């Protein structure tokens, strides 16, 4: 009756390329994550993550370039600081902060993208349904 | 070119086209070629099971499905 | 809004993983969708015709194509959307092939179908909120810059100049030419390497469209495809060219290259052109065939004795108090041609490079064998100056090595140049024998295999074994090379008079600094990265910057020149047009929502944001040319006063909302 | 240009669906069949369906399949053009 709802927000220049490379190489993984594709992860506002979690994302993933490998010289440092602060907010509002993570996937790491997909799915399955969906009523 | 025109236009069918393993004529399947009107027929309300037509036939193309009576064999009926 | 959804089968690549019929029916029942339809190859001419007919018939506002990746087919379907009466940017893709089919092929079909329905829903939600953009066209300055004065830089500069574009040629060293100027003879044609370069050096020095700036570096670069504001450091050469002397007022001239200055200079230092084997004064030229024959002064080693100025006399070319001058130049495109250096092979201690006298590397051997080198072209042993009679060549020295000391790649030309050096010794010293300790002879180019055949015919010994270690005889200084003859099947101990290491090559010194100034990334190997490894080996991901030569990866002089001319052509494409279109992803400030806090200003790596006066209120101002569309500022601004043109917050939030719609 | 308003070849494939001649495909190094009227593969840039005149038997089924598009001219000859 329950299937995890995981949302990914992946940059165009390394994480979308890595997911595309995994697909091209035919690396299988479970069909639980759906992606959004912004240009950089610097674009990811905090309110995007919080909006996802309040609509009912059982998990949220944000994937971007490695440090020093952003297409736009430093846009993922901003995203990293923002996601550290988001981890702190979710812990202090009492939602489980491991529902959220930020992975750094390069353009050539299709295998690592597959492993990230598998691990995110496993972690959210262990965690269970998000509590917001029943706390709203 | 495996068109099969030779198979359609040979008067005594001694040429056949088999595409995969079956006698198959795509040009007829698409109706791209006329065929010969030999127009054969034997009005069975006039034929009398005679034996002349099978006897005079230069090739082997007449079937006489008649029980074989005491002539040359055991009685077809009697 | 009225959206059309067109679902490609990709010729069973997608229909063999999901139910395209079900996806299409779901798209039909989706809100805002006017028409939903499918085709086998939406990237083909009937597919574009299908899109255009649907647009005309159903009066479509936007188009959603459920197909392969946007990185693969945005231009195709944007042009298909334009041809049909829409804006190109009323279009959005739903990647249901490389992120649904190819990853959910096996044993899971209704799950892939549900994922496809979700992706189509999110794409439709975004496209129902996209609106019209027009790409920005920016003018292109009609100059070009070439950093590097090697063969690849000189070829690119000559190509651009003869195409008519004014070109700057920046070289850090006092002369152009590069490594090929150090080469003695060239494989496989055995032509005098320096001689072939000399006409082309003269062409570069005489071309009116080339601004040859030797002994100069690139301090900083800012700008974009349109205008690159490049600041150059004109290092204090210490000597004036005739033009500069006349400008400063000395009628008698500047430097004519007589040599009296270096005849009287008392300082003596190693010559970097001769890899240190040869002396040169404090005021010097590398070799007698340098293109600007202008006699740099080495200020780190000059003692300001003033003898040089007395020798120069009325020419008055020497200014011992000269300082680093800075110049700012505006250019349209840039070509990077930084070349390479030899990997430090003293780290491989088993081959006693620095510790045994008679172990040298291949550029030192090339200078020793050249007739213009420290010797009279006579190869002699460094230990005692005697002529060798047995010479060993250690191929793969520091290459195809996964131990962390050497390089894991092949340096491409080291098998060929070792064959050349074996030939040169066997023909220059009568009775000398060349031993090549090899592990995969790689003679792949045109006439290379024939060159290999000819060297074996002249009688070089080929021992298939990587050298294990080298011991030096204590008295004769001879070198005992220990390896196994893998084909013979026995260990060997070959005693040679001279050992030559075919060392790996690595990016030049400072190349990473320069490519970070220009915004270029690096490869796995450490060389500069190209836009697409197959179909675009010259351009980089940053627009207006192009690669040429060994700086992108090791190559022979033929391949280097082909790459250099390719880069010159790519750099000429936007200059000849004079226009270039930027992608309309810019940030646009909504002024009557900006509060003027100024906090976003420091979040732009490109300094596109600033605080300015509009209607008395202090609001933020975007230099739309400098913006690159990253979105950092617009993801920061708390009040939502920054709009990202094709990835607006309402659009992204509509995608999120559509994902959670059930 | 020749006057047929309805168009020329749109790459529908009906012609090769009805052609009865079958010959090896040089694009597939001979492993695969292709009719007398054909394209090498589905991703050819001019999707215009050449006729192989060395192997066509001029049965005329292709023109009936093409219909009002009238893209097939079985009597076409080698035209010569001079370009400077
Ligand atoms: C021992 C040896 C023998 C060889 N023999 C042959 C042969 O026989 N035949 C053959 O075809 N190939 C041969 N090669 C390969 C050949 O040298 C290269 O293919 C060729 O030199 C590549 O030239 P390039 O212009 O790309 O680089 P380079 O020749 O290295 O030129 C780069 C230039 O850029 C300058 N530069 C570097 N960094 C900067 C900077 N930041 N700013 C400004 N200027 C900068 C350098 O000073 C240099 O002048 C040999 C190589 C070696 C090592
Ligand atoms: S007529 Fe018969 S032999 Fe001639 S091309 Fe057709 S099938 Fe072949
Ligand atoms: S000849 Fe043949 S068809 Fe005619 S009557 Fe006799 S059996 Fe019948
Ligand atoms: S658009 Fe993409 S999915 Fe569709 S046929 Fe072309 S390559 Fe295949
Ligand atoms: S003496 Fe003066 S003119 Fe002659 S080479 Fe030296 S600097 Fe140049
Ligand atoms: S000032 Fe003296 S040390 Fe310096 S270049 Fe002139 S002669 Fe040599
Ligand atoms: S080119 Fe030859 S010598 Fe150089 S690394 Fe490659 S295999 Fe070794
Ligand atoms: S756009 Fe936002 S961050 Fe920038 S000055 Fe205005 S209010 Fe401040
Ligand atoms: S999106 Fe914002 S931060 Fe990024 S380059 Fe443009 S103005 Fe600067
Ligand atoms: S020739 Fe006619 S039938 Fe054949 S593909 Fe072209 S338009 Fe269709
Ligand atoms: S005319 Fe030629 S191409 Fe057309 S159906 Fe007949 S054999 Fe095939
Ligand atoms: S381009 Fe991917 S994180 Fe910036």
């Amino acid at each position: 009756d329950w299937k995890p709802q995981i949302l990914a927000i992946i940059c165009n220049w390394c994480s979308y390329a890595g997911a595309d490379l995994a697909g091209g190489a035919r690396i299988q993984y479970p069909p639980t994550v759906r992606a959004i594709r912004v240009m950089c992860t610097g674009r990811v506002d905090m309110l995007f993550i919080l909006k996802a979690f309040v609509e009912g994302a059982d998990g949220v993933l944000v994937s971007g370039c490695h440090f020093g490998d952003c297409h736009y010289l430093e846009g993922n440092y901003k995203a990293a600081k923002r996601m550290f602060m988001i981890k702190n907010l979710l812990r202090n509002i009492g939602l489980d902060d491991r529902r959220f993570r930020m992975t750094f996937v390069s353009a050539s790491e299709g295998a690592k993208w597959g492993m990230v997909m598998e691990d995110v799915t496993n972690t959210i399955k262990e965690l269970g349904p998000s509590p917001i969906k029943e706390f709203k009523k | 070119s495996y068109c099969g025109v030779c198979v359609i236009m040979c008067p005594f069918s001694a040429l056949a086209l088999k595409v995969d393993g079956e006698e198959r004529l795509p040009i007829l399947e698409k109706e791209g070629f006329p065929t010969y009107d030999k127009g054969t027929a034997i009005d069975q309300d006039k034929c009398v099971r005679c034996n002349i037509c099978d006897d005079v036939c230069p090739r082997d193309a007449i079937d006489r499905d008649v029980p074989l009576f005491e002539g040359e064999d055991k009685e077809g009926l009697a | 809004p009225r959206i059309g959804v067109f679902v490609c089968h990709c010729g069973t690549n997608i229909a063999g993983s999901m139910s395209i019929d079900d996806v299409v029916n779901y798209a039909k029942t989706l809100p805002y969708v006017a028409v939903a339809d499918q085709y086998q190859y939406m990237c083909s001419t009937p597919g574009q015709k299908k899109i255009d007919d649907a647009i005309k018939e159903y009066n479509l506002t936007g188009v959603v194509v459920a197909a392969c990746s946007p990185r693969l087919h945005e231009p195709t379907f944007r042009t298909a959307t334009k041809e049909g009466g829409l804006n190109p940017f009323r279009f959005e893709m739903a990647n249901i092939r490389e992120q649904n089919s190819w990853v959910h092929m096996h044993g899971m079909w209704d799950e892939a179908t549900q994922k496809a329905k979700d992706q189509v829903r999110m794409a439709v939600a975004k496209a129902a909120k996209l609106e019209d953009l027009v790409p920005k066209s920016v003018p292109v300055e009609k100059t070009a810059m070439v950093v590097g004065g090697g063969v690849a830089g000189m070829q690119a500069a000559l190509d651009l100049a003869s195409a008519g574009i004014k070109t700057y040629l920046i070289e850090r060293t006092p002369t152009i030419g590069g490594r090929m100027s150090q080469l003695d003879k060239t494989f496989p044609t055995l032509d005098c390497s320096q001689c072939i370069l000399t006409p082309k050096m003269v062409d570069v020095g005489r071309h009116p469209n080339i601004e040859m700036m030797t002994y100069t570096e690139v301090e900083k670069v800012e700008g974009y495809i349109g205008n690159f504001d490049v600041t150059l450091r004109k290092k204090a050469r210490g000597v004036l060219t005739p033009t500069e002397a006349t400008a400063k007022g000395i009628v008698g001239g500047g430097c004519n290259g007589c040599g009296d200055c270096s005849a009287v200079c008392p300082v003596i230092k190693p010559n970097p052109f001769e890899m240190g084997m040869a002396p040169r004064k404090a005021i010097y030229i590398y070799h007698a065939q340098v293109m600007p024959l202008i006699y740099t002064v080495d200020f780190d080693s000059c003692v300001k004795c003033g003898l040089c100025v007395e020798a120069c006399g009325d020419k008055k070319a020497i200014d011992l108090e000269m300082q680093d001058e800075f110049i700012t130049v505006k250019v349209g495109t840039a070509v990077l041609a930084t070349g390479y250096e030899l990997f430090p092979i003293e780290n491989k201690r088993e081959w006693g490079y620095k510790q045994f006298d008679n172990v040298i590397n291949a550029l030192e051997f090339e200078r020793l064998i050249c007739a213009s080198g420290p010797t009279g072209g006579h190869l002699v042993r460094p230990s005692d100056g005697k002529t060798p009679m047995k010479v060993g060549f250690v191929l793969c020295a520091g290459s195809r090595d996964n131990t962390g000391i050497g390089k894991p790649y092949c340096s491409r030309f080291c098998c060929m140049y070792s064959l050349k050096h074996a030939h040169q010794i066997m023909e220059k010293i009568p009775g000398a024998v060349a031993y090549l300790f090899y592990m995969d002879i790689r003679s792949f180019g045109k006439m290379y295999e024939e060159f290999y055949y000819r060297i074996q015919h002249e009688g070089a010994k080929f021992i298939r074994g990587r050298v294990a270690n080298v011991l030096e005889d204590k008295e004769t200084k001879n070198l005992h090379v220990f390896t196994e003859d893998t084909l013979l099947g026995r260990p060997v101990d070959v005693e040679v008079d001279l050992l030559v290491l075919a060392a790996a090559v690595q990016p030049n010194e400072g190349a990473n600094e320069l490519r970070k100034k220009f915004g270029v990334s690096a490869s796995q190997d450490g060389w500069m990265l190209e836009a697409h490894p197959k179909l675009n080996p010259c351009g980089t991901t940053t627009a207006g910057v192009f690669l040429a030569g060994v700086c992108q990866g090791p190559k022979d002089i033929p391949d280097t020149v082909a790459q250099a001319e390719g880069a010159a052509s790519a750099a000429s494409i936007p200059i000849h047009m004079g226009e270039v279109e930027l992608e309309p992803y810019f940030a646009m400030c909504i002024d009557e929502l900006c509060a003027g806090c100024g906090m976003c200003v420091n979040l732009c790596p490109y300094s596109a944001l600033s605080l300015g006066e509009k209607n008395g209120r202090t609001v933020m101002v975007v230099t739309e040319a400098k913006c690159k569309g990253c979105g950092t500022c617009g993801g920061f601004c708390p009040g939502g006063a920054i709009k990202m043109q094709h990835f607006t917050t309402p659009q992204i939030v509509a995608q999120i909302d559509a994902f959670f719609a059930g």
